[PDB]
DNA sequence: AATGTGCAACAGCATGATCGCGGCAAGCTGATCGTGCAAAAGTCGTGCCAGC
RNA sequence: GCCGCG
């Protein structure tokens, strides 16, 4: 659980953009067709995406490249 | 002439609302009829008046 | 969604029960009422494209 | 005093006894033909184009000699209206006046408010300059400074630089600065709606939904915060077609 | 004196008082300023 | 499901405890003078009828416990949840923005 | 829906507000239009052959004197149809040009502000595409029943 | 030296004067006639055939 | 419309 979202904020620094990035990641994990890249502690998708951003393995650019890779695969 | 949705298509893309005076012909265009009798509801059959 | 969107309410409820948490917003009924009230004056107000 | 004054300051109300000011060179002129009307008519030549001011003689005159009185000098004692400060001493002078006088009200009681939050309010009172020269489809009318700045930029960029018309900035109270904005959907939800719709209905204007109350009313994402990013995507598509 | 059109530069405006860093683009500072000025007043002795 | 929630069996209570887990709900007091008058907290289910408020935040709300009442709103969207967690959380607004 | 009024009526929205749009469009005081709109006095139109002006506020006794002396050529009426007739006959561009020439030729602070206000309103009318005859309403809309 | 014009003072009118919340009664109160005739529609007392 | 609550 993310009591504070400071780490994600410095990872991508806007305090306004990480809301959008984490919303996109949480949508991907919640609608379907995606699995978390961080161990799951029975958290909701929200703080899971926040933890993924904090660990530095999710941002806007790599999300775009994964979307492009999925489009190229199909 | 089936499988029609009107509530969903009732929402149309828009931007930059505008305002101006309403011409009488445009007022006629809005209207679906003309009212002449003042009666609101009658009690003989509990229906709106003609 | 919470208050005035007539179809947004039902869509949001169905999305929640499904488990989607998707907004799908729309057009508040209060503003349509206001447009009809203004149009009922001698004033024309519309939604341009 | 009190704090029917943060209200009195922000509406920029003219006080009861304004203090008169002067121009570049205040030579001794006293008064020529001081009749029963406003006497002591001061006419400083200042080399060329003298300015004729009238004082009703019920208020004392401070600077008897010339002393090369410059613009912004205190011709007569009294509280100064902010409108006079902006016209003569400059934009930075009225900001320091309103900030210092408002902060005095809050400091005296013991309330800490940053000066940033007052300069933001003042910035919304310093719009709508009055144009005094012509050639760019404007002649002696009050238009927003933002539109006056962009018009000058395009006119100066082109070969015909002289078309660019200088302006006289104007100061408006908060109650009058909000009602005069370009979005008629706003300013119809705050004060007199009968007057705002009537002038909007005749002029046939449109809102374009640029502010916050316009977008809140129609239920769209506000152009601030997390909705700021979304609004930028829509703007570029509109320009591109 | 930000001279920008329909807004304020993030540098002309200082840092936001709520957080140590400089302000980010898209922060509605007009409402914040109005609320900051108007939150007192209930304790101004008129 | 509606009947089972109406009868409020024990499994309904367990599932409620599960859905509350990381869902911040946002409380506000009546005269919302500044922006700190509405803040998002993580709920803790308690057996009672009165909302329990952390004492430290009271100065922000201008709230004393002498009959004051507060309103609770649920941000029922993914984006709204992230906004409550990263913009309205009491751990986010520590300094007053004035 | 709509209502056919069978008789022209004025819009209180524009007639009765401190910067009366129709009043200053007509370049005549609010009291004269208020009196003529409630049948206290007549207003004449044209009548070039007779001595009556274009915008007379002649009353009933003056009307009787005119019809006894002038007889015909006196097109005087009272109702909102009077404002109809005197608004349709007004030419926007010619009036704007004449008032612009008057304002530019003579310099006077008292009349300058009124002249500029009139010019601004006239230009707004010609640019927005509205017809000033639409201020008063012949057909009146009605709200939907469920509102 | 008498005269026309622009500026200023006084009166009248429009506008707005915080946000949530809870509970209780009483008003909330509300009607355009008849008209007298065809024209239509409906209805009632009566007789009909089909099932047990 | 009245009464009260912060
Ligand atoms: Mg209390
Ligand atoms: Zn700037």
């Amino acid at each position: 659980a993310r009591v504070t979202v400071q780490d994600a904020v410095e990872k991508i620094g806007n305090r306004f953009d990480l809301v959008l990035v984490a919303a996109r990641r949480a949508r991907q994990m919640q609608v379907g067709g995606k699995d978390p890249l961080v161990p799951e502690e029975n958290d909701k998708t929200t703080v899971i995406a926040l933890r993924e951003i904090e660990e530095g393995l999710i941002n806007n650019q790599i999300l775009d490249v994964r979307e492009r890779q999925e489009q190229q695969e199909q | 002439l089936l499988k029609f949705l009107k509530a969903q298509t009732k929402t149309e893309e828009f931007d930059a609302i505008k305002i101006a005076l309403a011409s009488p012909d445009m007022i006629r265009s809005w209207s679906f009829g003309e009212v002449k009798k003042p009666e609101t509801i009658n009690y003989r059959t509990f229906k709106p008046e003609r | 969604v919470k208050s005035d969107d007539v179809n947004g309410r039902t869509k949001m409820y169905k999305n929640i029960v499904d488990g989607n948490h998707q907004m799908e917003p729309g057009m508040p009924e209060s503003f349509n009422v206001l447009l009809k009230e203004i149009r009922s004056l001698g004033i024309n107000i519309e939604l341009e494209d | 005093g009190g704090l029917p004054r943060v209200a009195d300051l922000f509406e920029a109300r003219r006080p009861k006894e304004p203090a008169i000011l002067a121009e570049i060179s205040g030579i001794v002129s006293f008064g020529k033909e001081t009749k029963g009307k406003r006497r002591l008519v001061i006419t400083p030549v200042d080399g060329s184009d003298p300015y004729e001011e009238m004082i009703p003689k019920w208020r004392q005159l401070n600077v008897f000699e010339g002393e090369r009185v410059e613009r912004g000098d205190v011709i007569s004692d009294g509280p100064e209206a902010p409108h006079d400060i902006l016209r003569l001493r400059g934009v930075h002078a009225v900001t320091r006046y309103i900030v210092n006088e408002v902060q005095d009200v809050y400091r005296l009681q013991g309330v800490k408010i940053n000066d940033k939050h007052i300069e933001v309010i003042v910035r919304q009172m310093l719009r709508k300059a009055t144009i005094v020269n012509a050639g760019s489809s404007d002649f002696l009318e009050g238009e927003q400074v933002e539109y006056s700045r962009v018009k000058i930029a395009n006119r100066e960029l082109e070969a015909n630089g002289k078309v660019g018309a200088t302006y006289s900035r104007d100061l408006l109270g908060i109650t009058k600065a909000s009602l005069a904005t370009e979005s008629f959907i706003s300013a119809a939800s705050f004060q007199e709606t009968t007057r705002v719709l009537t002038e909007a209905a005749v002029a046939g204007k449109r809102d374009e939904l640029r502010g916050l109350k316009e977008n809140v009313i129609v239920g769209r994402l506000i152009p601030a915060g997390t909705g700021y990013a979304y609004h930028q995507d829509r703007m570029r598509r509109r320009a591109a077609g | 004196s930000c001279d920008t059109d329909f807004g304020v530069c993030a540098h002309c405006y200082g840092r936001d008082l709520a957080r140590g860093h400089i302000i980010n683009k898209g922060e509605a500072i007009g409402v914040i300023a109005a609320q900051s000025i108007g939150e007192p007043g209930t304790q101004l002795t008129m | 499901a509606k009947k089972m929630v109406e009868r409020e069996e024990a499994v309904v209570w367990d599932i409620l405890d599960e859905v509350i887990r990381e869902h911040p709900v946002l409380l506000n007091r009546a005269p919302t003078l500044h922006r700190l008058g509405i803040q998002a907290f993580e709920p803790v289910l308690i057996e009672g009828k009165a909302i329990q408020l952390h004492p430290l935040v009271c100065a922000a709300y201008n709230a004393d416990f002498d009959g004051d009442q507060m309103a609770v709103h649920v941000p029922l969207t993914l984006e709204a949840q992230l906004e409550a967690r990263a913009l309205m959380m009491s751990t986010n607004n520590i300094l007053s923005p004035a | 829906g709509h209502i056919e009024l069978a008789s022209p009526t004025a819009h209180i929205w524009f007639l009765k507000s401190l910067p009366s749009r129709i009043g200053l469009l007509l370049d005549m005081p609010l009291r004269d239009i208020e009196r003529v709109l409630y049948f206290e006095s007549y207003v004449v139109i044209e009548g070039g052959m007779t001595n009556l002006e274009r915008q007379q506020i002649l009353t009933e006794e003056q009307y009787l004197d005119a019809l006894e002396e002038f007889g015909d050529e006196f097109d005087a009426k009272m109702g909102a149809e009077a404002i109809q007739a005197l608004l349709k006959s007004m030419d926007l561009e010619q009036e704007c040009e004449q008032l612009r020439e008057e304002l530019n030729e003579t310099n006077s602070e008292t009349k300058r502000k009124k002249l500029t206000k009139r010019i601004k309103l006239l230009e707004a009318f010609v640019q927005s595409g509205n017809k000033p005859e639409w201020m008063i309403l012949t057909v009146l809309p009605v709200l939907p029943p469920d509102l």
